[PDB]
C-alpha cells in the first residue's frame, strides 16, 4: 500500500531532523562538506588491524564558491541552425500546413532537426 | 513570331528547354536554360549593362540561405476570371507552401477557399 512508504519516508525525516538536531546546526546545506566532524574509532582489542580511513576524511577548501549547487537551471548548450529554422516554420504551428525549406550545411552543425 | 522576323524574347527552345528542366528537377538544365538565354543580342536597355566587383571571389556557402532569399519574390495579380480557377489555385498554393506571398488580382476570390483542407 502505498501509504506505507509514505510513513516510511516521513519515518526516516524525522529521524535525520532528529538527529541534526541534537548534533546543533540548524540546516543540512551547513554540514555539507565540513567533513571535520567525524572520527574514526576502533573496533575492539582482540582484531589488531591498522585500518586508516585518513585517505579519505581529507579534504579541499574551496574559498568563494560554495561546497553545492549554487547555480539553479541547467547549464544550456550553443543552438545550432534549427533554432532559426522554428522561427521561419510558424504556420505549421499555428495553422497547420505543409512546408519546404533548403539550406547549406556544413560539419559543424550537430544534430539538425531535432528541435523541431 | 515568324522564322523570317527578327529577334524576340520567347522562343521555342527556350520554353522547351525551361519546361524540361523543370520537369526534370536539374539544375544543370536550368543553368543551360540560363546561357541560353544570356547569350543572344542585346534587347532591352539592362543588357547593356555589365556587373563590376573589386573586391575577392568568396565561397558560396557563406551568403544567405535559399529560403532566406525566397522569401523576396512574389507572383503578380492573376484576375480570376481570365484564367482557370485550377492554374490560379495551384500557384496560389505553390506560393503560400515556401512562405513567398502570392496575389489575388482583380475580380475577387471563392471565399470558401478562406480555411486549409
Amino acid at each position: 500500500t502505498p501509504e506505507k512508504v509514505v510513513n516510511l519516508f516521513t519515518f526516516l525525516a524525522e529521524e535525520v531532523r532528529e538527529i541534526l538536531a541534537g548534533l546543533g546546526f540548524r540546516s543540512l546545506n551547513e554540514v555539507i562538506g565540513r567533513t571535520d566532524l567525524l572520527h574514526q574509532v576502533s573496533r575492539g582489542a582482540e582484531h589488531l588491524d591498522d585500518l586508516d580511513l585518513n585517505p579519505r576524511l581529507a579534504q579541499v577548501d574551496p574559498g568563494e564558491n560554495a561546497r553545492y549547487c549554487t547555480l539553479q537551471g541547467r547549464n544550456e548548450v550553443p543552438d545550432t541552425l534549427d533554432a532559426r529554422i522554428v522561427a521561419d516554420a510558424r504556420p505549421l504551428f499555428e495553422e497547420g500546413e505543409k512546408m519546404q525549406l533548403a539550406y547549406n550545411a556544413r560539419n559543424t552543425q550537430r544534430a539538425i532537426g531535432t528541435r523541431l | 513570331f515568324r522564322k523570317s522576323g527578327d529577334r524576340h524574347g520567347w522562343e521555342g527552345g527556350v520554353i522547351h528547354t525551361l519546361q524540361q528542366a523543370v520537369t526534370n528537377d536539374s539544375y544543370t538544365t536550368f543553368k543551360k536554360y540560363s546561357e541560353q538565354v544570356n547569350k543572344r543580342p542585346p534587347m532591352q536597355l539592362r543588357d547593356l549593362l555589365e556587373l563590376r566587383s573589386t573586391k575577392a571571389p568568396v565561397p558560396v556557402d557563406e551568403v544567405e540561405s535559399i529560403t532566406a532569399i525566397r522569401k523576396r519574390f512574389i507572383t503578380p495579380g492573376m484576375s480570376m476570371g481570365a484564367l482557370s480557377p485550377e492554374a490560379h489555385g495551384t500557384l496560389n498554393v505553390a506560393m503560400n507552401r515556401i512562405g513567398a506571398k502570392s496575389d489575388s488580382g482583380e475580380g475577387g476570390e471563392d471565399p470558401a477557399r478562406f480555411r486549409p483542407d
